[PDB]
């Protein structure tokens, strides 16, 4: 979950 | 060992407009991510033969969440607790789902009612070459003052979990927030309804002291209608939108993905091939910055992407 007027807050994956 | 299952092939998503949508396995289509849920690894414990079914009425995206599996795990035989895989489901989509294909099909009954939300900004059709089938769209600006599109923006988020790597949902109380929607019209039993294509979010971003720069921040076409133009109309629809403000510099993008970047060049060539500023003969002196002045002006492309477009454009003159 992102910060202010961000959609792509979340987390990479790490295959 | 049976016992571990991948979660990309274990959930499946459907769209239904149809009855019979429920047992054709071609409306099926699965996540290319479920990282943020199951781990790196991707993968569910204590159950064989696990189906995670989360199946969605085309327009309203009505919502049937079941989880089905052949056996599991019993704590007492095999000393150990099966993964709550509900519980993990229920965290990112909202409550009221049903649970049954009959109580699905009862709300599929009266799916004629629902509507796209916001204004129309654009309207095309897919015409056959060959006498065939035509498809017709309609993308719609949509905000928390149509009735029903906070409800339904939860019911739709959370294929962004499923397909772009790192989302998160946004804060829909924060008024910077512009939703753009795609619909496909379509007919059944003599009526006209609407099934849900894709969507992007916008954030309208604060330029100091008095304008701003629209970044696009989650772009979705679903699955099932990907390679087939939309995406590209989204876009496009999106910059046309914002060409009417003065107060818009251009319009950027929250980390774009490599598909996104090639997209955006499409659509931004697209746009720019014909303007005066990029004629070939311009293109054969070199970059000059009216070709970004120009594009900016005309179109609300950014001094980068109109860079960008010089080079695809000079590549596109020369041999
Ligand atoms: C970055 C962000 O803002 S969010 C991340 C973007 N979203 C995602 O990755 C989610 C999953 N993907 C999608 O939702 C879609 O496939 C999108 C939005 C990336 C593209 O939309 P689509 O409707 O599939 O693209 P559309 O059919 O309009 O493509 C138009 C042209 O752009 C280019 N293009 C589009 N997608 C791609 C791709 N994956 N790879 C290379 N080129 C592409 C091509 O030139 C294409 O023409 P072609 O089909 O003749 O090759
Ligand atoms: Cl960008």
């Amino acid at each position: 979950k992102g910060g202010k007027g961000l959609g792509k807050g979340g987390a990479k994956r790490h295959r | 060992a049976e016992y571990k299952c991948n979660t990309n092939t274990a959930i499946e998503l459907k769209l239904v407009r149809f009855p019979e949508d429920l047992e054709n396995d071609i409306r099926t289509f699965f996540p290319e991510y479920t990282h943020q849920l199951f781990g790196d690894d991707e993968t569910a414990f204590g159950y064989k033969g696990l189906k995670i079914l989360l199946y969605y009425i085309a327009g309203s995206l009505s919502t049937m969440f079941r989880v089905e599996y052949a056996s599991k795990v019993d704590e007492n035989f095999d000393c150990v607790e099966a993964d709550d895989v509900e519980g993990k489901i229920r965290q990112i989509i909202p409550p009221g789902f049903c649970t049954n294909t009959n109580d699905f099909l009862s709300l599929l009954e009266k799916e004629v009612d629902f509507k796209p939300f916001g204004t129309l900004l654009h309207t095309y059709s897919v015409l056959s070459p060959t006498g065939g089938e035509n498809f017709t769209f309609q993308i719609y600006k949509a905000d928390m003052t149509c009735r029903g599109f906070r409800e339904y923006h939860e019911r739709l988020q959370t294929f962004l979990m499923w397909f772009i790597e790192t989302a998160s949902f946004i804060d829909v109380d924060d008024e910077r927030w512009h939703y753009f929607l795609v619909f496909e019209k379509y007919n059944k039993d003599g009526a006209t309804l609407f099934a849900t294509v894709g969507y992007m979010t916008v954030y309208n971003y604060y330029v100091y002291p008095d304008k701003t720069r629209p970044r696009v921040s989650q772009m979705l076409i679903l699955t099932p209608f990907q390679g087939q133009g939309h995406g590209a109309q989204l876009l496009e629809t999106v910059h046309r939108y914002y060409t009417e403000f003065p107060t818009v510099l251009d319009i950027t993008a929250e980390d774009p993905s490599k598909s996104y970047v090639k997209l955006r060049d499409f659509v931004l060539v697209k746009l720019c091939q014909d303007l005066p500023c990029f004629s070939r003969e311009k293109l054969m002196q070199g970059f000059n910055e009216d070709m970004a002045i120009e594009a900016q002006q005309k179109f609300k492309i950014n001094k980068q992407h109109a860079r960008r477009v010089y080079e695809i454009l000079r590549l596109l003159v020369t041999d």
